[PDB]
């Protein structure tokens, strides 16, 4: 539907309400398709490159999170699906104006197109942004056709803060998902036993952000 | 739970202006 009515109909309602919404079948059979394709031929190049985490303390980021990724502007050639995926999400973003919350977006990272190669690996729970480096909403499209959770894992499991139950979310094809990304949502990708793509930007609040950005270099003492 | 050590990991450089 147009990007402004989804927004403030539906995107918005549902964030502020449950911090997670779904829209399914964003852009159609044809469009999700030709961005696997160019997800496919990507993987099939071989620069994809191991999951890294913030500040790794672990033997391996494989004890933590067992993806190939690569990092796409959406400019590349090879990548012009891709690039109408993300200008889609900016759009949806810009629709939604100051009212997700009160944060002040600004701004996003590169797409991180991700693979679970299939074997058994995922994500153990997790915040993407626990301790306030800019990220407040986190934005997955997810490829993937005739899925059966119960047949190949891979769910997406989220808790929200304080409710008594998770939500399971299938990373179904050309499905959209958001939810904020700090500790209001811990969430989990549970072991995948089949190739498992999705693509991921996270936007940023402008106060946040900056900030994180000072604090990486010094951070001071206290 | 360190929560820091599990995160995903993004660039400090190279955001994208909206
Ligand atoms: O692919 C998903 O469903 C979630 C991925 C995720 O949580 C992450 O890479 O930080
Ligand atoms: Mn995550």
């Amino acid at each position: 539907l147009p990007a402004l009515k989804l927004a403030l109909e539906y995107i918005v309602p549902a964030m502020n309400k449950h911090g997670i919404c779904v829209v399914d079948d964003f852009l159609g059979k044809e469009t999700g398709q030709q961005i696997g394709d160019e997800v496919r031929a990507l993987h099939d190049t071989g620069k994809f490159t191991d999951g890294q985490l913030v500040s790794q303390k672990s033997d391996s980021s494989k004890d933590i999170r067992g993806d190939k990724i690569t990092w796409i502007e959406g400019k590349e050639p090879g990548c012009e699906t891709i690039g109408l995926l993300m200008s889609s999400m900016d759009d949806l973003i810009r629709h939604c104006n100051g009212k997700l919350g009160s944060y002040k977006i600004n701004g996003r990272t590169k797409a991180m197109v991700a693979c679970y190669p299939g074997n058994g690996t995922g994500y153990v729970r997790h915040v993407d942004n626990p301790n306030g480096d800019g990220r407040c909403v986190t934005c997955i499209y997810y490829l993937n056709k005739d899925w059966d959770a119960k047949v190949s894992g891979g769910i997406l499991r989220i808790f929200p803060e304080g409710k008594a139950q998770f939500a399971d979310i299938e990373p179904k094809f050309d499905r959209l998902l958001f939810f904020w990304s700090d500790r209001r949502n811990p969430h989990e990708v549970q072991p995948a036993y089949a190739t498992r793509y999705a693509i991921t930007v996270w936007y940023f609040d402008a106060d946040e952000r900056a900030a994180a950005k000072v604090k990486y270099l010094t951070g001071e003492k206290g | 739970l360190d929560l820091e050590m599990l995160a995903p990991y993004i660039p400090m450089d190279d955001d994208f202006q909206l």
